[PDB]
């Protein structure tokens, strides 16, 4: 809806990620069967019938034959299961069956957070990934002119009123971001950020 | 940018 509605996808068509983008997904997402293409999706944690509660990204990159994982909060899986009752593990299994010869693959996932805790910005941090995994598939965790513009912070930090500066600064950095690149975004900012806002989910 | 971890995994 408002907190990025399943309209990552003008987004991420915006961002020149079109060519590789599968699109959008709810935690029945099967997997990459592509072993000569690389492939991108922006998986929910939930079920479709729920409605949508976290936004993630999946990347493949045949080449290297490599998985990328990137949820906005770094969880750990311990942390995915509890939480958010998710698990990427049937995925992972068919994505290495179906993309890779000798069945394997190598898992590369993000173990830091560049969102606030009350912020509703996750599906649009994912636009970020794939606009960095779309231009250095090699290398889109960090190194590279877009996630460069963003600070991870180790995930136990995440609550710690010390680096909250730095993940509303990552926010601003997001939204200018979009605005530079998604004529989408700017046609639409401030019903984006007001839906997405920094602290849209405070409790009261 | 973010940190990551890297795991091998065979099925």
């Amino acid at each position: 809806m408002g907190s990025s509605e399943q309209e990552l996808k003008a987004i991420v068509k915006d961002l020149g990620c079109g060519p590789y983008f599968l699109g959008t997904y709810d935690k029945r997402f099967p997997g990459f069967v592509s072993p000569h293409k690389l492939a991108c999706a922006i998986v929910n944690t939930a079920g479709r019938e729920t409605g949508g509660v976290h936004w993630m990204a999946f990347a493949w990159n045949p080449r290297s034959k490599t998985c990328y994982l990137f949820e906005p909060f770094g969880f750990s899986d311990q942390r995915l299961k509890q939480v958010y009752q998710f698990e990427y593990e049937s995925l992972l299994r068919r994505s290495a069956i179906a993309s890779s010869p000798d069945r394997c693959i190598t898992l590369e996932k993000s173990t830091q957070s560049v969102q606030g805790p009350n912020s509703a910005a996750c599906g649009l941090f994912c636009c970020m990934f794939l606009h960095a995994f779309a231009n250095w598939p090699q290398t889109p965790m960090d190194h590279n002119p877009t996630m460069n513009l963003i600070t991870g912070v180790p995930n136990s930090m995440l609550n710690s009123p010390q680096v909250q500066p730095t993940l509303r600064r990552n926010q601003e950095q997001l939204y200018s971001f979009l605005e530079r690149h998604s004529p989408y975004f700017r046609s639409h900012s401030a019903q984006i950020r007001s839906a997405t806002s920094f602290c849209h989910l405070k409790n009261m | 940018g973010v940190q990551s971890l890297k795991r091998r995994r065979c099925f």
